[PDB]
């Protein structure tokens, strides 16, 4: 058993097994995270004139 | 090159802004741009301007268009007024002095609502970034950010210290606990955005986007986790739209209650407050009607839930105006009347007066007291003109024509014409001549103050262009009629001489200072010049990929500009059609280029709100110009030179002038301090029988273990080693001193237990010589600790490994199937087992 | 969009919307000012002759040739209601949540977060409720929450669990919760949901681990007695 993607849309879960759902999370939580999945993603006549 | 600096900005009235009214009908406070006027309402006249200074065009000014003014609010008492901007920023003003006293930058986007404190010592604001800031003035410092709502803050209440009620356009209504800075309830104001916010009492009235209106009671105090903020009832007003704003105002000698709706059509809608003792007289009444129906108590019980609002709340009167409302205040409250104040979008301030008697009004509308509305016009100015002395400025808007005294910035007269879209002065100064979109050319004499002619088929259609010769004798006017009019100046009035039909819409007409080429821009993107005299086809400039708009020949007629809203001006020579240069000029379409007189030099406005000053020779941008926040309409030049005037979308006239430790070190650190203290505390309370910890607010317990933390696994080791023995020591005494604290030690259970086994290890040779008795003893106490955490831990994984295997079990006989065949049972087994997929090589 | 011919058009909705029937069995919900497919409906398996609207098209009726009527009934007010009161409640039970944490009423936050599914203040709530057990199981009252637990709580419950005991770190709060369970819990029943046994058969490798460690932590600690044993010589 490998903890992978949160089966729920909702839910964010990572590899530590730390599962956050997206209502919980704050504004400045919400684009953290999303900036780390884009790293971790790019290792791998009127109208004229009036 | 010499530089232009803004001399004077005017005709801007009440900007996007609330207005502020100040008792002596009083004065008023009202936005103009990034400036603030102060009016006179009994006269109409400007009081005092505020303007914080770096006049648009000076080198220390900021590149960019200034930050308009977002709202007003004054300390009534202490005379102090706040002003907050688009860009985020709250300026305090000393209404006296007429200068900035605070600048506060705590927010991110344009502010929508200040409010000063009761005893006017904290400012609270909010702003379209969603956050609340409360502010300290004496302090000039922000002491905390309420940061629960996600989008921008509509209205909040915060009449006592302790607690806040703030609404958003989330449509949420968010309880704060001032002394705690956190959200204790959360409700649902309105299926969209909740806009309005009133408090009175317990009485609370918040408004939705549509008509519908909530009541709620403030019952502050329940403290029963919720029911602080409970739904009373719901009734709709009359206005289908939104509603900005409530103001509660209350009548001092009768303690009768108003309010206002202030509603995003041209509606204000006030209503009444009903006393107690006319509630339950009608409350009486309405059961009696209900009962002699013959509904059943239970029933009239219910209607009387259901008919909750229309006991508290009376439709009192409503308020129409000819233009949208901007902003709303009351002004004087009075058992006689009602008087009211008001800015609209439109450019101008209204002042209602409402005489009423006892439950209602006296008059069926309220009465229109004052008005301020000389010094602006109504509709955006389309185009604007220089009398050739330069001191008269002609404006022409749609449905007003208004003239400026240049020095003194009054309008002096004002006619009435239809959409005017060019205006031009006749030489002298002495009469105007305007094209209407409805085809029309008005001609108007300053000194009989009167339109003198109207020529009602001048064209078929709009008259979007009009020139004069040098001669100032014949008349030149481009039409959507697809058609050029040539007319004669004969003592005043105009005969038409002849007329030149062109291929397509005519956007403008220009004739050269020399009254040789005639420039005529049409819509097939094309410039076309004649010769004024012969009128025989001259040139036929190419090129522009969207329609010229503006066309400006040179003071020595070798030189014809051409700007477009393709974003492009085109710089040709008359003597060959050949274009010297396309410039990139603005972001968006270019509709006015001028050219300065006796020079190459040229201007241009466009949609950008930006004026770029140019250089005609060299072909570059001499100067940007950051005043107007929104399309620049029309521009202008002085027949000297000497100033430039620009008029914008936002209705201002503005008039251009010339003039370290490492890890193992950290540690060694930590331990010297929070030793320090255990070794003081058990030293005093041995007895009786720091500035650092204190700032971090951690126990010393915390603080060493904190910094244990910190320190990488890969360097952890490495910063062990490198303490000397005297540490050891101190670093025992600090892991017993964990060991009272149960909760420390099963949080960092493994942490610890390395870290004290390396230590051990490491200088295994050096501890065991030492004879301290006390050092047995705390390895004593650290060592049976120690086994009993480990051993609690260990249990806990002994236990669930057991009985999860009797889960499995059991569920195995029920529901496994077994093959009594051993042969067959290793296949089932090893279909049934996990398979996974490595790589080999 | 039709796949095949369009057999009944009619307006729906004023003059908003477009309802056509398809010899295909589809029925299609356009958007006239859009001219965008907002919603297709599918219950009929064969062409459609005959198309019925009553109040606006508030209520619809097609038949099948095969001789099925569908009798559709506008009902988007009706979950919008719906959605309404459903997040009205889902604020409600958010504010309480986060005042509960903040007076550490966790016996409550815990149900809260259950329901809202909330994982990581769930984690909070049995972790920082674990750190007062400290000073049966957990505590009197919390412990009995979790017995009433029915079959769908336990198996999202364990479900963290999992995920939890994955992690070293953190497999001190999953193993007492685990522990909780089977102590408050009849075992058989827990054997019978399903779904839980897989969810057992993942937590159970996990655990063997975290005993082999710590276990060694016990026998490393014996370096302590052999300190005090050279020391007392």
């Amino acid at each position: 058993y490998n903890v992978g993607k949160a089966e729920k849309d909702g839910e964010i879960r990572l590899k530590n097994g730390v599962a956050m759902s997206k209502e919980e999370l704050t504004r400045e939580d919400k684009n953290r995270l999303r900036r780390a999945l884009k790293r971790k993603r790019s290792k791998a006549s009127t109208n004229i004139k009036l | 090159y010499q530089r232009f600096e803004q001399a004077a900005a005017f005709g801007v009235i009440a900007s996007n802004a609330n207005c502020v009214w100040i008792p002596a009908p009083g004065q008023l406070i009202t936005s103009a741009l990034e400036d603030v006027n102060i009016w006179d309402i009994k006269t109409g006249d400007l009081v005092s301007k505020l303007s914080d200074g770096l006049p648009p065009g000076a080198s220390d000014a900021r590149g960019a268009k200034p930050a308009e003014c977002t709202y007003l609010e004054a300390h009534k008492d202490t005379d102090l007024l706040a002003v907050g901007y688009a860009d985020g920023v709250i300026k305090v003003w000393d209404l006296m002095s007429k200068t900035v006293l605070l600048n506060f930058n705590g927010h991110k986007a344009a502010i929508t609502l200040l409010q000063f404190d009761g005893t006017g010592t904290r400012l609270i604001s909010g702003s379209k970034d969603s956050n609340i800031i409360v502010w300290d003035l004496v302090g000039e410092v922000g002491l905390y950010k309420l940061r629960s709502h996600k989008d921008s803050i509509t209205g909040f209440w915060c009449q006592g210290e302790d607690w806040l009620i703030s609404t958003s356009k989330d449509g949420m209504i968010k309880l704060w606990d001032l002394k705690t800075h956190q959200c204790i309830e959360t409700h649902i104001a309105h299926t969209g955005e909740c806009w309005g916010l009133a408090v009175k009492d317990d009485l609370l009235i918040t408004t939705g986007t549509d008509s519908q209106v909530k009541i709620w009671k403030l019952d502050i105090e329940n403290d029963k986790m919720g029911g602080k903020l409970t739904e009373m009832g719901i009734f709709e007003k009359q206005s289908k739209q939104r509603g900005l704003k409530i103001e509660f105002i209350t009548n001092s000698s009768d303690k009768t209650s108003f309010f206002y709706i202030q509603n995003a059509d041209k509606t204000i809608e006030t209503f009444r407050i009903r006393k107690e003792e006319e509630i339950a007289r009608g409350l009486k009444k309405r059961e009696k009607r209900l009962k002699e129906k013959g509904l059943t108590e239970e029933e009239i019980a219910k209607s009387i839930k259901e008919s909750y609002s229309s006991f508290i709340l009376h439709p009192f009167q409503t308020i129409r105006s000819l233009y949208k409302i901007k902003s709303a205040s009351w002004t004087t409250v009075s058992s006689s009347k009602l008087e009211l104040v008001l800015t609209t979008s439109s450019n101008t301030i209204e002042y209602y007066s409402i005489p009423y008697e006892k439950r209602d009004p006296t008059s069926p509308a309220p009465l229109k007291t004052h008005t301020i509305e000389l010094q602006g016009q109504r509709t955006d100015v389309r185009s604007i003109d220089i009398s050739d002395d330069n001191k008269l400025l002609a404006t022409a808007s749609n449905g007003s024509l208004k003239i400026w005294n240049i020095k003194t910035h009054k309008c002096i007269r004002t006619f009435e014409c239809g959409y005017a879209l060019t205006c031009k002065f006749l030489p002298g100064g002495l009469l105007v001549i305007l094209g209407t979109r409805n085809g029309e050319l008005q001609l108007f004499d300053l000194a009989s103050s009167s339109l003198l002619d109207t020529i009602e088929d001048a064209h078929d259609a709009a008259i979007w262009s009009l020139d004069l010769t040098s001669d100032g004798k014949r008349l030149v006017t481009g039409s959507a009629d697809k058609t050029v009019k040539f007319w004669d100046f004969k003592v005043l009035k105009l005969h038409h001489d002849t007329t030149l039909e062109l291929t397509d819409d005519i956007l403008c007409v220009r004739v050269s200072p020399d009254d040789r080429y005639l420039a005529i821009s049409l819509l097939d993107n094309t410039v076309k010049v004649f010769f004024l005299d012969s009128m025989k086809f001259y040139l036929s400039l190419y090129g522009h990929k969207l329609p010229v708009l503006s066309i400006d020949i040179s003071f020595d007629s070798k030189m014809i500009i051409t700007s477009s809203a393709d974003k492009n001006i085109k710089i040709w020579g008359l003597d060959f059609g050949d274009c010297h240069k396309s410039l990139f000029a603005h972001q968006d379409s270019i509709m006015n280029v001028k050219f300065l007189p006796q020079s190459h030099n040229f201007f241009s406005c466009s949609k950008d709100a930006v004026v770029k000053y140019w250089d005609g020779e060299k072909f570059e941008c001499i100067q940007k110009l950051y005043a107007h926040q929104s399309e620049v309409w029309a521009l202008a030049v002085a027949t000297d030179g000497g100033f430039v005037v620009s008029s914008s979308h936002d209705h201002s006239i503005r008039i251009w002038e010339e003039t370290s430790l490492k890890a193992g070190e950290r540690l060694m650190e930590a331990l010297d301090l929070g030793i320090a203290e255990i070794e003081g505390l058990e030293a005093y309370n041995r007895d009786m029988k720091n500035a650092v910890l204190i700032a971090v607010n951690k126990t010393p317990e915390q603080y060493i273990m904190d910094t244990l933390l910190r320190i990488r696994m890969s360097q952890l080791e490495d910063a062990l080693m490198v303490m000397p023995f005297s540490y050891v020591l101190k670093f025992l005494k600090f892991i017993d001193t964990v060991m009272q604290n149960k909760t420390l030690l099963h949080s960092h259970l493994p942490l610890i237990c390395k870290n004290l086994f390396f230590i051990i290890k490491f200088n295994h040779k050096e501890l065991v010589s030492q004879k301290n008795e006390e050092l047995k003893l705390q390895i004593n106490r650290v060592k049976t600790e120690l086994r009993s955490a480990l051993k609690s831990t260990e249990d806990d994984l002994g236990f669930n490994v057991q009985g999860l295997k009797f889960v499995k079990q059991q569920w195995n006989l029920r529901h496994n199937y077994e093959f009594v065949d051993e042969y067959d049972q290793q296949e089932k087994e090893s279909n049934s087992a996990r398979k996974r997929v490595f790589g080999t090589v | 969009g039709h796949t095949n011919a369009v057999q009944r058009c009619s307006f729906i909705n004023k003059q908003k919307q477009l309802i056509s029937c398809g010899a295909d069995g589809l029925i299609k919900i356009w958007d006239c000012s859009s001219g965008e497919c907002l919603k297709t409906l599918d219950g009929h398996n064969n062409r459609l002759w005959a198309l019925s609207t009553m109040n606006d098209g508030d209520m619809i009726v097609s038949a099948d040739a095969d001789g099925v009527f569908q009798f559709w009934k506008d009902c988007t007010e009706q979950e919008i209601e719906e959605e309404q009161e459903k997040a009205k409640l889902q604020v409600e039970q958010e504010q309480s949540l986060q005042n509960y944490m903040s007076k550490g009423d966790w016996t409550n936050a815990f149900l809260l977060a259950m329901t809202l599914d909330h994982p990581m203040r769930l984690f909070n709530v049995l972790k920082r409720a674990l750190g007062e057990s400290r000073s049966v199981i957990f505590n009197e009252e919390l412990d009995q929450a979790i017995s009433i637990l029915n079959d769908e709580q336990l198996i999202l419950l364990m479900k963290r669990c999992r995920d939890w005991n994955t992690n070293a770190k953190t497999h001190t709060i999953a193993q007492r919760t685990i522990r909780c369970i089977l102590m408050h819990h009849n075992i058989a029943k827990l054997s019978e949901i399903p779904g839980m046994v897989k969810i057992v058969d993942a937590i159970i490798p996990y655990t063997q681990r975290h005993f082999t460690r710590v276990d060694n932590l016990v026998e490393q600690s014996y370096i302590l007695d052999y300190a005090l044993v050279e020391m007392d010589k």
